[PDB]
């Protein structure tokens, strides 16, 4: 697993990031939560149970689990909401972290000086994920 | 027995007093803040709801839209303070939004004038001090209860509201519910 994710992951993290700076500096909420379903699944799936030794590929499959789980909707949300809106929801841009996990918006949307492919890919990178494994 | 924090609202850590008696940011320019009040005509019906005399308070907030999100604020400014919000509330709706028409302060300008506003007595309330001070106000109330996003209520400056622990497929309901949640909270 490792290369195959590290080698889509890395050209996508940076796809998003080579360019985040390039594309000037477009207003966006549900992105960080959205890179945050990616930077922390991603970036702890290499890292997650396929793992430095590679005989325990089943807490990948539970961070798997919780992955583009949130990755799907909160995509597949996001979208929905372009054309299609509601009254009980928002609209905003800012932090948050129920917990205090807080350097993850002080770094990742602080260094960061279309949805079309995102809605569909983080469900796309989903059931290719959870067949062959699952 | 059958209302929650965390549920249908959610407790301010950080209470603000001095408050009004019940607040409510908005842009004009979330749909979302449109559907609200447009689409669902929340505010009316839960002014119904509220006791004698309890100041219902609503603002504009900024950060969406830049350069027009400020005139905009002090677009309304005028508007709390003149009479007019009543008035130019929905114009101004579907002037941004729906209608796509408006553009710059002149735009805006017009679209009180055509609502029954004196094209000076406007300019002479806009650039008075009892609107440069409102303004503030506003920003002011929104720093401070810890605005991120829109729309949004709080009540007392002391809880902030939740639609999120309620029904979200019935709208006559989701309704009936909303408005409850802010009587039930006005008293406590
Ligand atoms: C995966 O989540 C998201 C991105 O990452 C690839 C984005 O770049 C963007 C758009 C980028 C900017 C800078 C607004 C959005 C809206 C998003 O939701």
């Amino acid at each position: 697993a490792w290369l195959l994710m590290a080698f889509t992951a890395l050209a996508l993290e940076l796809t998003a990031l080579w360019f985040q700076h390039v594309m000037l500096l477009k207003p966006c909420v549900l992105c960080i939560y959205e890179r945050v379903a990616l930077f922390g699944v991603l970036g702890a799936a290499l890292i997650g149970a396929i793992a430095p030794k590679t005989p325990l590929r089943y807490v990948a499959m539970v961070i798997w689990l919780y992955s583009a789980f949130r990755g799907v909707q909160l995509t597949y949300e996001h979208t929905m909401l372009q054309l299609y809106p509601s009254p009980f929801a928002t609209c905003d841009f800012m932090v948050r972290f129920p917990e205090w996990l807080p350097l993850d918006k002080w770094v990742p949307q602080v260094f960061v000086a279309m949805p079309q492919w995102l809605l569909g890919i983080f469900i796309a990178y989903l059931i290719v994920a959870v067949l062959v494994v699952i | 027995a059958q209302y929650e924090d965390g549920k249908q609202y959610t407790t301010l850590e950080k209470p603000v007093a001095g408050a009004p008696q019940v607040l409510e940011f908005f842009s004009f320019f979330c749909p979302h803040a449109y559907q609200f009040e447009e689409v669902l005509h929340i505010s009316d019906n839960v002014k119904k709801k509220l006791p004698e005399g309890v100041k219902m308070t609503k603002y504009h907030v900024n950060f969406m839209g830049g350069d027009l999100g400020k005139d905009l604020t002090q677009a309304w400014a005028v508007a709390m303070a003149l009479g007019v919000e009543d008035k130019v509330t929905v114009p101004l709706f579907e002037g941004v939004q729906k209608t796509q028409t408006i553009r710059s302060a002149s735009d805006i300008r017009d679209v009180f004038i055509n609502a029954g506003i004196k094209g000076e007595e406007y300019d002479a309330a806009w650039n008075s001090f009892v609107v440069k001070s409102l303004v503030a106000q506003q920003e002011k109330a929104a720093a401070d209860v810890q605005l991120r996003g829109v729309p949004a209520m709080f009540v007392n400056g002391k809880y902030q509201l939740n639609p999120q622990g309620m029904d979200t497929s019935n709208m006559d309901v989701f309704v009936q519910q909303y408005a409850d949640t802010v009587k039930y909270l006005s008293e406590k």
